[PDB]
RNA sequence: CUCAACCUGAACUCAGUCGUGAUUACCCGCUGAACUUAAGCAUAUCAUUUAGCGGAGGAAAAGAAACUAAAAAGGAUUCCCUUAGUAACGGCGAGUGAAACGGGAAGAGCCCAGCGCCGAAUCGAUCAGUCUUUGGCUGCUUCGAAAUGUGGCGUAUAGGUGUA
RNA sequence: CGGCACUGUUGGUUCGCUUGCUCCUUGGAGUCGGGUUGCUUGAAAGUGCAGCCUAAAGUGGGUGAUAAACUUCAUCUAAGGC
RNA sequence: GACAUUGUGAAGAGUCAGACUCU
């Protein structure tokens, strides 16, 4: 902290030359990534039309039997990455919940 | 067969280097060619400055250089807005625009804003049609003084200044500078371990 | 619009509908010649995205390319060298199958200019690509100031010079330390620059 | 190819295009549609010189236009050609219309619809 | 079974175009050795190089960040000096081996698909006028391309509506 | 023979452009990613390229040079073009 | 040998809880 004998530190968690921060505004290029409402509707409709892939069906059966670990391992092997496998497993679990609520 | 005390050879000449040889016998010729190109460009775009667009003031990225400043690619949109110049107006007036650069600090923004203001003050604008001048357009006796500028536009100054002598204060003298530096280093080094200990204590 | 729906549907290649359609289309493609003019693009949305326009002067061909590695063309696998060069079988071509298909189309049609290509089907033996080409001398192309660029001499045989989108993929171009090997626009040019012995005038 | 299409099992979303409007309903639909055919070439010729000297209801066409109309719930009836090739061009229209509660029918003949619209298909 | 559409595919000494083959100094994409060095030799080296194939221009290619980085930050591509025989690779042997920051030459930005609005407002031949006719401008000329969508606005710096 | 600057004249063309406020809106798939194989690099638990298998998502995706989870962030916006 | 090309039905056995695996 600036004071007698200190004008700024070159090391430590408080290192840095003193400066005044402007408010942060998200750049335009940062917006890419968010689905629009129309895009979400399109994706839901295309899902309803086309259906599921064979590995998605196998994971659905695994989740039905409540083998979350086996489903995660299978999705890791197929999709490839832990992050993507977790995302796909969450989506398929949501599908399981929706089917249960609709039927029973 | 190296003999005696020698520095072990290191020459990289085991490739067919005779096929790739570059000489510099045309250095003065290239110098003259670039001078001639500059003269031709000056004639083509007179009375506009030969250097071309005006460039911004920048701070060198790394801490090894961050005490220096240099010319940039252009002026950020924030800088243009602060100086009251549109991007299109800057383009037609001859100011470089850096569409990628963004300002995160008031001091850096203000330095370039002042640079833009000074350039606008020094600018001379000729009538679009010589017969009929318009608003913002420079006056006739101003246009009579117009001359082509050579070299960088608004060149930077690299002179170093020495702080005025002052008095040594007791508050300054009482600080333990080495202990302060070591304390900062220790705090940064052991931050995470202390957080882990605090979390474990909270769980207990 | 409908184009978003076409894109999303085509993204689901394992669905029953697209599986059936691909089965039918692959069977149909297998019965035709290796390079064959097609009346209209099979994937209009993809063609539009790559730069196709339903205008006189744009044509579409279908190219079939055999899959697998590139066997080294030597007699009885005889290499006549050190063991490091004895490989004959597990050698992979430097250009992708799509680039090979684009090159075949461009070679066959020397009077046109290859613009782009896209995937349409595949089986264990063949891969099928549809290549969009432009006639650089049709007036509908020459008088349009947007497509006038491809009607210039410097754009002859882009697919033989590796300038199309697919061809560029194999050249390792890019920005950053990952793609530093091709500074100057080509690996060969960068290597020449790095390995040239420079003799300054005064030294 | 025709034999193979008959022989292979067709998923429902593809098979839905095989069952089109019966002959009588299709005739009624075309009778209604022909009342709003776009402006003819002869009509355009006659209108051009009159306008130089000096937009009713019409059938809309084009998958993008029809998709926008359906999504905006502005179309009252939609007729989808049963033989669109590639089929992915219109593979979404039945479901989209059923989702937006727009009456829709798969009718026989993209060429017939193009004739109604003064086009090829 | 008659006639009429579309789709797909043909034949034309049909009307008008276009490609082929050369050149090697430089340029772009592939293919790809061994002599040699390691005092032997197989990885390694020679070398991502002789040789072979293809493709352009007056320059080519690259090019407007899915970048560098971790400052109080830089800001397309190309090229020079320096970084530097350095980080790194290597029977860690012989040997090989960059880049950013920094100083300079030159510096110029942009267009689509998609979403959305207008929705055929777009375009090629042919005919007839007209001109400054080895090409241009006008059309109730006649055909055709185009709704499986040509053109206009518009692309990350966003963009658009309305409004001052 | 070219290049310029100014005058005349022929043809075409211009409801735009900037800044403030208001509301609406905003994107590339057999591609990315993963496994394995081969080549390549100074790139070292994979720098670049390609074959086969697998195969996405939507504040998602890529990157931050030692691999993996859980965490702070920073920085861009790939798979289209001049 | 595995994966893909590879689709449509039956019977048996085994896993489960209508599916999978095999022959």
């Amino acid at each position: 902290m600036s004071g007698p004998g200190i004008e700024g530190l070159a090391v430590g968690l408080n290192k840095g030359h003193a400066a005044t921060q402007l408010p942060v505004k998200q750049r335009q290029n940062r917006h890419k990534g968010v689905a629009s409402k129309k895009t979400k509707i399109v994706r839901e409709l295309v899902r309803e039309i086309t259906g599921f892939a064979p590995y998605e069906r196998r994971v659905l059966e695994m989740l039905r039997i409540s083998k979350d670990k086996r489903a995660l391992k299978f999705l890791k092997r197929r999709i490839g990455t832990h992050r993507r496998a977790k995302g796909k497993r969450e989506e398929l679990q949501n599908v399981i919940i929706a089917q249960r609520k609709a039927h029973k | 067969a190296p003999r005696g005390n020698q520095m072990l050879g290191n020459a990289h000449f085991r490739k067919h280097w005779h096929k790739r040889i570059k000489t510099w016998f045309d250095q003065p010729a290239r110098k003259l060619r670039r001078r001639q190109n500059r003269q031709a460009k000056a004639v083509e775009i007179a009375p506009r400055p030969v250097a071309g667009l005006l460039r911004s003031v920048v701070r060198c990225p790394q801490k090894r250089y961050n005490t220096k400043t240099r010319l940039g690619r252009g002026f950020s949109l924030q800088e243009l807005k602060a100086a009251g110049i549109s991007q299109a107006q800057a383009r037609t007036i001859g100011i470089a625009v850096d569409v990628r650069r963004t300002n995160k600090t008031a001091e850096g923004l203000k330095a370039n804003a002042d640079r833009l203001k000074e350039y606008k003050a020094k600018l001379i604008l000729f009538p679009k049609k010589a017969s009929a001048p318009k608003k913002g357009d420079s006056s006739a006796e101003e246009l009579k003084v117009a001359a082509q500028l050579r070299g960088d536009v608004l060149p930077l100054s690299h002179t170093i200044t020495f702080d005025e002598p002052r008095q040594v204060t007791d508050a300054e003298r009482k600080v333990e500078i080495f202990r302060l530096l070591r304390k900062e280093r220790a705090d940064k080094k052991y931050r995470g371990k202390r957080e882990k200990r605090a979390r474990e204590a909270a769980e207990e | 619009g409908a184009y978003k729906y076409m894109q999303e549907i085509w993204r689901k290649k394992q669905s029953d509908a697209l599986r059936y359609l691909l089965r039918i289309r692959t069977w149909h493609y297998r019965q035709l010649s290796a390079v064959h003019r097609v009346p209209r693009p099979t994937r209009p949305e993809k063609a539009r995205r790559l730069g196709y326009r339903a205008k006189q002067g744009f044509v579409v061909y279908r190219v079939r390319v055999r899959r697998g590695n590139r066997k080294r063309p030597v007699c009885k696998g005889q290499t006549y060298g050190k063991p490091k060069t004895h490989g004959v079988n597990e050698l992979k071509n430097a250009k992708s199958k799509q680039a090979v298909a684009e090159g075949r189309a461009g070679r066959r049609l020397g009077s046109l200019r290859v613009l782009n290509s896209y995937w349409v089907a595949e089986d264990s033996t063949y891969k099928f690509y549809e290549v969009v080409l432009i006639d650089p001398f049709h007036k509908a192309i020459r008088r349009n100031p947007d497509t006038q660029w491809i009607t210039k001499p410097v754009h002859k045989h882009r697919e033989q010079r590796g300038l199309t989108s697919a061809g560029r993929k194999s050249r390792g171009l890019g920005k950053g330390w990952r793609f530093s090997a091709t500074r100057g626009g080509s690996q060969a040019k960068n290597w020449k620059r790095k390995n040239t012995k420079v003799f300054h005038r005064k030294r | 190819s025709a034999i193979l299409q008959k022989r292979l099992k067709v998923p429902p979303t593809i098979n839905q295009f095989r069952t089109a409007l019966d002959s009588q309903s299709a005739r009624q639909a075309f009778k209604l549609l022909d009342k709003y055919r776009p402006e003819s070439t002869e009509a355009k010729k006659n209108r051009l010189r009159a306008r130089a000297e000096a937009r009713p209801n019409t059938v809309r066409h084009g998958v993008n236009t029809i998709t926008r109309l359906v999504e905006t719930r502005r179309a009252q009836l939609v007729l989808i050609a049963h033989d669109v090739n590639p089929l992915e061009i219109v593979l979404h229209l039945p479901a989209l219309c059923r989702k937006y509660n727009v009456p829709y029918a798969i009718i026989k003949g993209k060429a017939s619809l193009g004739t109604v619209v003064r086009r090829k298909t």
